[PDB]
RNA sequence: CGGUCCGGCCGGGAACUCAAAGGAGACUGCCAGUGAUAAACUGGAGGAAGGUGGGGAUGACGUCAAGUCAUCAUGGCCCUUACGACCAGGGCUACACACGUGCUACAAUGGCGCAUACAAAGAGAAGCGACCUCGCGAGAGCAAGCGGACCUCAUAAAGUGCGUCGUAGUCCGGAUUGGAGUCUGCAACUCGACUCCAUGAAGUCGGAAUCGCUAGUAAUCGUGGAUCAGAAUGCCACGGUG
């Protein structure tokens, strides 16, 4: 018996599995410190496990593919905040109050014609 | 903007400590989006300062920013046929936004060998009321009393 | 373009595709490794006597309708303007105006 | 310190220090210190003396300060004194390798120079 | 097994052309493996419009080659024959492939 | 430079002409409209005349020139100075 | 689940990411308040998305006799041993100077050397050309694989860790010049890109005046494509940090 999530940040797709346990964190068969560089990424990957009091009770299996180093952090954040709504469901009001259920609908914005970047003009003379 | 009165946006907290004050300060140290080296330089200098002052690591910062928050400053009007400066008071947010910007504008003008040292010096000096930060503060804070006849 | 240029192209392509047997049996002897170093000097003097236009480098893709040399596209076969005038009428299949 | 014609500074490392000669960069500067059995983060100071006694043997099998400058300023004068196109671009003082000179020939033409 | 590609430009004309193959295999026998939606190459093109001098005015067109693929597991004689009986409307390409 | 393993370039109409003109000796200046040939060592001591864009320019070829191609003694566009 | 060379590889499985067809979804629809009882607007509840959710596509009547007769078609006019047509070699690339647009820097938030992770969107038969060997390196040698979610191009770089460096025209910066080479190509002299060995200029943040940007935005980082036998620091695309 285990519960499941799925989250999408910028260009990533996390995939999270929750079991009751002691606190193990495995990502692509790596321990949590072996994958991520910065302590803010280790913060944001953990954040909703700290928010509710469920660090100790549960272990989790995580697979993530494609994206950047923030994409595969916000993706797992959205993944766990989905996957804990299939655990007790009265976590939902406080996760929503905390602002973790909303999937960020931001994405890279394309380059148009005659614009040297997405909105940067070229220069100007008279 | 002309019409839409708009909101000051949210921010992540700091990685290490837990204060949303430092979230602007790690951002103002930055060039070209690399927030990691900005997160590293600041958490080195906020240990070197925390050793040199003998205070706690979070508490060596606010009581050196206190000496560089202003209280009033000028803007410009020209209502009639004459430019006036005007001493207006400053808002509680732009207070800190000016404070954390003067320090970093100063700390890229020293002669040391590293950014950590250039910011630890610049915080110890503005913790002892000397330096290119509080001298700029004296200039801004004196252009109110040189213009209090305008209001 | 002018009415002579397209005649020059349909005179060039015939030679360049007719002599295609000899200019893959001179470059073989030239750019080989173990061949004769005194036949590699006659197979380089034949290559300047096969006629100059017979060469698949010496021809720009003219348009299939007008004759405009610049602004080609290889896939359609028509120029920069005569792809617009067909694709905004309907003669090229699947060619809807893109946005995304 | 005095190695192969002119002196070499001592405070710099061996690899960065040997480039002070005219005619060694960071390829021959590792060729010498790997064909003479020396490390690469010891200085000219705190070496020994026989190490210099064999380093001076290793360096002078190339062409160095005298020979390089005489050969280069031999070949330049030879290219001048025929009528070669590199010769005319030498003896006019204009770029030689086919640069655009409607603007921006400044490294050959010296300074910016009004009429 | 016997696999067939379907390429087209229009997904109201690829779907009838593949339902008239699944309802040929499932009328001469059985064991078709459905249509499987492969990737869709979008060959973009970007041209100018103005005949002389306007580098900041462009039209952008695309071509979206729709793929499909259909497998056939256990073929009889009439199962392979009633497929090569079948032609399809123009716009759709096929390429039969045993294995 | 060329690839070496193709050997040097020379036209046939100048190679056969120069092997005839050595073995007939005359220093009547040999003219050519082929300014792309690598000058060969048995062309040492000849008066040829390469095209430049307008007319031939005469070139008396010595030992020193034999690496180069025949263009580099015909400067192409005239220049005097502003 | 079971074997497992600890490589979803191999029996298997249809769950899941994902690939695509058809649908559900957002309407100021809902609770409150200001309103001229209406039009609306301000907050907040539910929701993944709040008021046009974020971008694109679409440019009214018309204007400056705007821009090209040199894409093509054209009304009149001018030429017809020439203003037509074939060929070799030159020319658009010259340079005393001025202006406009971009790239690389002037360095410690950074040079160099070693190890180490995470992308997206494209392209390919006269084509993309992995493996293996020779070469210090561009690349030649041999010959599988692929009309491609199969095979290639293809390694992402910024980053993270450990060193070295110590404010110098510098191990900063790569301009310019010499010697030796590789490839496509009938042919790189005027004129090709690229790699190695040398050379190491000008420049320490830039005058008056001016330019772009309101959130995945500006700022930096790499990759692909079109045109193309070879040849863009521009053009058009997509993502990474933010
Ligand atoms: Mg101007
Ligand atoms: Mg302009
Ligand atoms: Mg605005
Ligand atoms: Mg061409
Ligand atoms: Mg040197
Ligand atoms: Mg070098
Ligand atoms: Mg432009
Ligand atoms: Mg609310
Ligand atoms: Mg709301
Ligand atoms: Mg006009
Ligand atoms: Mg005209
Ligand atoms: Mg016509
Ligand atoms: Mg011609
Ligand atoms: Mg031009
Ligand atoms: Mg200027
Ligand atoms: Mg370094
Ligand atoms: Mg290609
Ligand atoms: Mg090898
Ligand atoms: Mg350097
Ligand atoms: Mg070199
Ligand atoms: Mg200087
Ligand atoms: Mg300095
Ligand atoms: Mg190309
Ligand atoms: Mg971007």
């Amino acid at each position: 018996n285990q519960y499941y999530g799925t989250g999408r940040r910028k260009s990533s797709a996390a995939r999270v599995f929750i079991k009751p346990g002691n606190g193990k964190i495995v990502i692509n068969q790596r321990s949590l410190e072996q994958y991520f560089g910065r302590e803010t990424a280790r913060m944001v990957v953990r954040q909703p496990l700290e928010l509710v009091d469920m660090v100790e009770k549960l272990d989790l299996y995580i697979t993530v593919k494609g994206g950047g180093i923030s994409g595969q952090a916000g993706a797992i954040r959205h993944g766990i905040t989905r996957a804990l709504m299939e655990y007790d469901e009265s976590l939902r009001s406080e996760l929503r109050k905390a602002g973790f259920v909303t999937r960020d609908a931001r994405q890279v914005e394309r380059k148009k014609v005659g614009l040297r970047k997405a909105r940067r003009r070229p220069q100007f003379s008279k | 903007p002309r019409r839409r009165v708009i909101g000051q946006r949210k921010i992540l907290p700091d990685p290490k400590f837990g204060s949303e004050l430092l979230a602007k300060f790690v951002n103002i140290l930055m060039v070209d989006g690399k927030k990691s080296t900005a997160e590293s330089i600041v958490y080195s200098a906020l240990e070197t300062l925390a050793q040199r002052s003998g205070k706690s690591e979070l508490e060596a910062f606010e009581v050196a920013l206190e000496n560089v928050r202003p209280t009033v400053e000028v803007k410009s009007r020209r209502v009639g046929g004459s430019t006036y400066q005007v001493p207006v008071e400053v808002r509680p947010v732009r207070r800190n936004a000016l404070a954390m910007r003067w320090i970093v504008e100063a700390a890229r003008k020293r002669g040391d060998k590293s950014m950590a040292l250039r910011l630890a010096n610049e915080l110890s000096d503005a913790a002892e009321n000397k330096g290119t930060a509080v001298k700029k503060r004296e200039d801004v804070h004196r252009m109110a009393e040189a213009n209090k006849a305008f209001a | 373009a002018k009415q002579s240029m397209k005649a020059r192209e349909v005179k060039r392509v015939a030679l360049a595709d007719k002599y295609f047997a000899k200019r893959a049996e001179l470059k073989a002897i030239i750019s080989d490794v173990n061949a004769s170093d005194e036949d590699r000097w006659n197979a380089v003097l034949k290559l300047q006597t096969l006629p100059r236009d017979s060469s698949p480098s010496r021809q720009r893709n003219r348009c299939r309708q007008t004759g405009r040399p610049h602004g080609f596209l290889r896939k359609f076969g028509l120029s920069r303007i005569k792809v617009r005038e067909a694709a905004m009428r309907g003669e090229i299949p699947g060619l809807k105006k893109a946005s995304w | 310190a005095r190695i192969a014609g002119i002196n070499i500074p001592d405070h710099k490392h061996a690899v960065i220090a040997l480039t002070s000669i005219y005619g060694v960069g960071k390829t021959r500067s590792k060729a010498i210190l790997a064909a003479a059995g020396i490390a690469e983060d010891v200085k000219i100071s705190e070496l020994s003396e026989g190490q210099i006694d064999t380093l001076r043997d290793e360096v002078a099998k190339f062409v160095v300060e005298g020979d390089l400058r005489r050969e280069i300023s031999m070949s330049i004068k030879r290219l001048m004194d025929l009528g070669c196109y590199r010769g005319l671009r030498h003896r006019r003082g204009l770029p030689v390798r086919g640069q655009r000179t409607k603007t921006n020939a400044r490294t050959r033409k010296g300074p910016r120079k009004p009429i | 097994r016997i696999r067939i590609r379907l390429k087209a430009f229009d997904h109201r004309l690829i779907d009838q052309a593949t339902a008239e193959i699944v309802e040929t295999a499932k009328r001469t026998g059985a064991q078709v493996r459905g249509p499987i939606p492969l990737p869709t190459r979008k060959e973009r093109f970007t041209v100018l419009i103005s005949p002389h001098v306007n580098k900041d005015a462009r039209d952008q067109y695309e071509i979206r080659t729709h793929l499909r693929l259909v497998d056939i597991v256990e073929p009889t004689e009439k199962t392979v024959d009633a497929l090569m009986r079948l032609d399809l409307a123009a716009g759709v390409d096929v390429q039969i492939s045993l294995g | 430079p060329r690839s070496l393993k193709k050997g040097p370039f020379i036209d046939l109409h100048l190679l056969k002409k120069v092997e005839k003109a050595v073995e007939s000796g005359d220093k009547k200046p040999l003219r050519t409209w082929s300014r792309r040939s690598t000058i060969f060592p048995n062309m040492i001591g000849l008066t040829i005349a390469v095209h430049n864009g307008r007319q031939h320019v005469p070139v008396f070829v010595t030992d020193e020139m034999v690496g180069h191609k025949l263009g580099e003694f015909a400067p192409t566009r005239t220049y005097r100075g502003h």
